[PDB]
């Protein structure tokens, strides 16, 4: 009975993010010398340069992490992360311009990545 | 004088803490207006004594403790900021969860 | 992966099923729905999800389904719903309550609610979202009471005055087109809605009339003008032609007829009782049974909300002050003692609760308190609760339908008895954005942010020389919105359609946004929402005991509110 | 007759060779040269000189060569120069600097300066005369803001924001064209020049362009919309079209690339590089290295200058407060650490001494204080001069050059980033007059009065009730020139010339003087008043060290500052 | 704090009691808005100690007497009037005569 | 109590001062603004007194001494000024370089 002004009582349960989508674990790796965090949001091709990954397997994902938080690289550090599927249209434009269009023209996004030197082009 | 606006506004802090001080001297558990005027003022006074920063953010959460307060007040009071100036100038001072 | 349900609502706010103490008081809602796809919630700052190619739309124009203002991660408390949703705001309007982002990248964004380059975002997470308070009892005495009434969520005033005048001071009236005029240029100063009611008196149809052709939006039958079947019966009349609301505060002396000769001269027609329990004003005893009739839409003002320990020491002297009575004159204590009335204050709290009181007003400066219709709605929801206990239509432990049916007092039913609910009074599609942030721990007593017409107007912001904007002193202020030209486009003056196509606004120069009144003379109690009870109410006159369907309606007075001295400094 | 140089200073302020103390800092100004002819100084009161047929000429009309305006025996303080003018003003506009009176009688008048019966005289013998600041990273929170700003100095706020939504709290933008339209109408209220940055953010080019056609002055990539290679190569594309500045605050988190990528993406295009140190935000840890390229213009924010005892413990608590940052997760840790750096921090100073840094300002409400721009300049000048020794530059034992290099900082040279500086930021002849007064023991710290327009804006006055205006309380108070139609006349809101050559102004009823944003596009470091240097800064992402020219660049951080204690009551 | 208009504009009653409570003890016989600031800030803080409204209508008339203001002060106030904060909300206090 | 604007600017001064009193009281060394308004409500107490314009030309230069206030603050300090209604009305007092 004591009183918390405006306090929660949330029900029981837990929240299940990005439900129903695919989910993928790659490793990457910080090859540059200072360090690179990534929003949960920014479609993964289009990350930094120096992480070094299978860049072909961030096209059309992102991190399944909550929405407002970010994965952490420190300079030389190579950890796991788990991506889900983009949705709505699944498409991409701006950011790093790798995309502009739909995120399944995989060749294309690719071409564009290793010409302008994001590393795992493979 | 030559008062500045934030002079003329902080004045009131002081004035605020005050009168909050007098109700506990005559017994009564503060209310959160009256908590956060006497921790806000502590801070100000500390900084125009020429206490540090880190000296204040250790003190503000000695101020007032839970009896001193009504029901709630505690849980209510997040965290309590203020700038003043220090020897070295203005800088921002904040207590994080004042009232235990 | 999974989030557990507390850290869910520290980083969102509240979803499904969820509840949240209002204030400090005993009242709980929940969360009844969530209109966000779980991942991808909007939030916005560094690393946050609205970002260009990300939950930023990169893409297209203002003009393409593009918001002017997001406001993320809503707690929605309102007559249609409590509730979980993004709210976008587009031109001042709410153009989508839903979920907003980018469709890009995003599940489940309502197809008008993209966030693009045009869109400003506020973080609305843990926040409690209400309409704007519509109060249709101002008087208007002291400009100062315009910041009295943002700070507890009034956004609309409706009533009249020309200043301390005593006509004013007494009577929610602005008398003729002289004063009307003047007082619509005052309003261009004012940083609230309002609409100006004319003096509801005359025996003759024309000096009532040429008021609401000069701009009122509304009429004021009161007593101290000679509230008498005469001026009963012209300012319905002239209200029925005009499509304008009539207020009434009646003949409590009883000298040109009882309440049964009030609602023979009403015949039937639609009016607003106001104070309608009666210590501010109406027929003795027996004003309040105004409130069972089809035809009334009955409003409180707040001072005997709700009945406390100090209510009647208090009403019975401001009375005799306020009248200069003597003590030692029996006809003064007798009228006094024939106003001010345990019996029917105490009603008063219960009529409330069932629904047959429908709106909150403040009755401000002249016998009621400006910045206090809202916290005393919840006051007395919350006395309601631990006397009578939850209703009978509560679900799952939550007080949701109390809730929606007291946030309705002083929001939509206003709203719908003056003929403005078209452009205020609601969190719904297509109306004006005048919208209340409240911390939940100080729901009801201190607002956040108030909105109006999609800025801020008025926030509990800190030191303006500080490095962030949090630092003591934390006060209310006046933002950007009532700043220069901008106030124009923020406020609403609601009048007259015979007004409007006489074209006063460009005659008088005024630049605000103008609000036609209409659809005030086909309603009735039943479109009170949540609030649409009709019923005998038996006012005995010998003990002044309150009667309904065979029952005596009585409560006690409380020593202790919530929403009091834990908050206020004074 | 000769008069000892101590009681001629008395009299009528310091000539030639004479020097001053700036407040209770260790800098000295010395005068440089002198306008007048001895003997003929002008003054005004009592049996003075501006007298009919004496000083005053009785004879021409306005129009013949007589100013609006006379400001005696002012010591200015420019990037210009340090020297000893009459300031002539007509027209708002400063049209003479040198000799003022009546050529009838005296030798040496400038030929425009003539005192006629149309000359308003003030006193400048015995202050310090300087250009109004430009503040040009200002977020619009609260609008108590301003005379923050006013107080100590400041006169043109650029930046961006609509009150107290989360948009505005982090980021100097105001987004879109109806947010912008909005912002534009407040600002008619405002009585101070302004100039608003629309979101520059996006991957298609109209709506980042229609930003700039509403009326929007500039632009702004902040990380919180996502500062990606996208936007800011749409935002450069959009600024060299419409001859408008881009600021950026720079991807710290260093998601999409670091530094040398944001670098390509600018491809060589002029830039504002905001709070370049660092810990107001941009790519961890070496976005200060952006300060030694040609194409950028390179500025501070304040609350790093200068390096002082509190400021680390200060800005690691204030960054993890306003991040909602927790000291028990490790990645909030490491971010904090790698933003929050003595290293950078104590560089800073230097590279401002050094002339590296070219531009001071704010960051109001959003880290960074609204009336410190001018007090903290000084700070910085004194703290490098007790810790580096005069500058090898200066001469006679005076401060000069060191007082140049840092006015310029808040004063011509963010008009010159801006596109502003036909109109503002420096006391010269054709520009506005924007001119702060200053007693020598009040300066940088609280402004005696400032002129906006040639009309006094705000004082520093006292008791409204006194037969004098110099009894207590003497406080900053807005004056005349802030008062009805006439805060139009002494204030400009500065426009893109799209929105011009559109009529923007008129269709917003906008009465403001405006002013057009011009050749931003073609200026570079080079064109940085006294602040032009170029090198190659060298941050090591292991230490944190810099270095420029091979040289560790390392100061000691200061406990006590001058222009602090001695002056404020908080 | 989240100080509203009415609480900014109170502490001024507070701080001018203050003033006049100075004065008094200094020994100077108080004037009209000396004597009015006292009894209003006292039923202020009447109503924060948790008084009825009862029993301040009735202690306001005890705070000063005629020996201590000026001659004509207690025929210049008729009524002294204050709201504040009671444990039960907002509440009117109105004393009549306060100075016999 | 019918304040007037001035009634109403001039409370600050008071405040001030007492703010300025508390920090003199834990000895501090007193600057401008503190000073100034230490002086500044002497004066106007003293009007209240009854004391006379010569009175307080006087007495104003023995309130705070050098030793009172930091380095450079009796240097600038050149003469305050004060309006307050004395038995005769309101008057002006300047009190000329108060701190030697
Ligand atoms: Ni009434
Ligand atoms: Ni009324
Ligand atoms: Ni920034
Ligand atoms: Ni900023
Ligand atoms: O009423
Ligand atoms: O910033």
């Amino acid at each position: 009975n004591y009183i918390v002004p405006g306090e929660y009582r949330v029900a029981e349960g837990e929240i299940e993010i990005n439900a129903g989508r695919e989910k993928t674990t790659i490793r990457v790796s910080n090859t540059g010398d200072r360090p690179i965090q990534v929003g949960s949001h920014i479609h993964f091709v289009e990350v930094n340069k120096e992480l070094l990954f299978d860049r072909a397997e961030g096209i059309g994902r992102r991190l399944n992490i909550p929405s407002g938080t970010a994965a952490r690289f420190e300079p030389g550090e190579e950890m796991e992360v788990e991506l889900t599927e983009l949705g709505g249209n699944r498409e991409v434009f701006g950011i790093s311009d790798l995309t502009n269009g739909s995120v399944d023209n995989k060749e294309l996004i690719l071409q564009r990545a290793k010409e302008l030197g994001y590393k795992g082009v493979e | 004088m030559h008062l500045n606006p934030a002079e003329k506004e902080k004045l009131q802090i002081f004035l605020a803490s005050e009168l909050a001080l007098k109700r506990k001297a005559r017994g009564l558990k503060l209310n959160y207006p009256e908590a956060v005027a006497i921790i806000t003022s502590f801070i100000m006074e500390g900084a125009r004594d020429g206490k540090t920063v880190a000296m204040l953010m250790e003190e503000g959460k000695h101020v007032l403790t839970r009896d001193d307060v009504m029901e709630g007040v505690p849980e209510m009071i997040d965290d309590i900021q203020a700038e003043a100036t220090f020897p070295d100038g203005t800088k921002l001072v904040t207590v994080h969860n004042p009232i235990s | 992966m999974k989030i557990n349900r507390q850290q869910y609502a520290e980083s969102y706010g509240p979803t499904v099923g969820d509840q949240v103490r209002l204030a400090d008081t005993d009242l709980w809602i929940e969360v009844e729905k969530d209109y966000t796809t779980y991942g991808d919630e909007a939030n916005f700052g560094g690393g946050k999800v609205l970002r260009e190619g990300m939950g930023e739309n990169g893409t297209y124009t203002r003009t393409e389904n593009v918001l002017d203002l997001l406001l993320t991660n809503a707690l929605i408390l309102d007559y249609t719903g409590i509730y979980k949703a993004d709210i976008g705001v587009k031109d001042g309007y709410i153009v989508g309550i839903g979920k907003g982002g980018n469709p890009d990248i995003m599940d489940g964004v309502t197809p008008n609610m993209i966030v693009g380059t045009a869109t400003e975002v506020i973080a609305a997470e843990g926040k409690i979202v209400t309409a704007g308070g519509i109060d249709t009892h101002v008087h208007f005495i002291n400009p100062d009471q315009v910041d009295v009434a943002l700070a507890n969520g009034i956004t609309t005033l409706f009533g009249g005055g020309t200043g301390p005048a005593e006509g004013s001071k007494a009577t929610t009236v602005t008398p003729g087109p002289w004063n009307i005029e003047k007082m619509l240029k005052s309003t261009e100063g004012l940083p609230i809605n309002v609409g100006i009611l004319g003096k509801g008196h005359g025996s003759s149809i024309a000096p009532i009339m040429e008021q609401i052709d000069a701009g009122a939006a509304g009429l004021k039958i009161h007593e101290d003008w000679g509230a008498t079947p005469a001026s009963i019966d012209r300012s319905l009349t002239v209200a029925d032609e005009a499509d304008v609301q009539v207020a009434i505060h009646s003949d409590t002396l009883n000298e040109a007829g009882f309440l049964e000769d009030t609602l023979r001269a009403i015949n039937g027609r639609v009016i607003h009782s106001f104070h309608v329990e009666g210590a501010g004003g109406g027929h003795a005893p027996d004003i309040m049974a105004m409130a069972g009739h089809p035809n009334v839409l009955p409003s409180s003002t707040n001072p005997t909300r709700p009945f406390t320990v100090n209510t009647i020491d208090e009403h019975l002297d401001m009375l005799m002050v306020c009248h200069h009575l003597k003590q030692n004159i029996p006809e003064d204590v007798a009228f006094a003692d024939s106003r001010i009335r345990p019996e029917t204050i105490a009603a008063e709290d219960i009529l409330h609760d069932l629904g047959i009181i429908s709106m909150m007003s403040t009755d401000a400066l002249a016998m009621g308190r400006a910045g206090e219709m809202v916290l005393r709605t919840w006051q007395t929801a919350d006395k309601m609760k631990k006397q009578r206990g939850p209703l009978a239509e509560e679900k799952n432990g939550s007080d949701n339908f109390r809730a929606k049916r007291y946030v309705s007092k002083y929001t939509i039913n206003p709203a719908i008895a003056q003929g403005i609910a078209h452009e205020v009074g609601s969190i719904e599609e297509g109306k004006f954005a005048d919208l209340v942030l409240w911390e939940p721990k100080f729901f009801g007593v201190k607002a956040d942010r108030v909105i109006k017409g999609g800025i801020i107007a008025y926030a509990q912001i800190g030191d303006p020389s500080a490095s962030i904007p949090t630092p003591q002193p934390v006060m209310g202020r006046r933002m950007y919105g009532t700043v220069g030209d901008l106030i124009h486009d923020t406020n609403i003056t609601f009048m007259s359609k015979s007004s409007i196509q006489q074209g006063v606004p460009a005659k008088l120069g005024l630049k605000r946004r103008i609000g036609t009144v209409k659809n005030c003379r086909n309603i009735g109690k039943k479109d009170m929402k949540w609030n649409d009870v009709t019923t005998d109410i038996d006012i005995n006159p010998e003990t002044y005991e309150v009667k309904v369907d065979g029952e005596v309606l009585t409560c006690e007075p409380v020593k202790e509110l919530p929403m009091a001295q834990r908050y206020f400094l004074f």
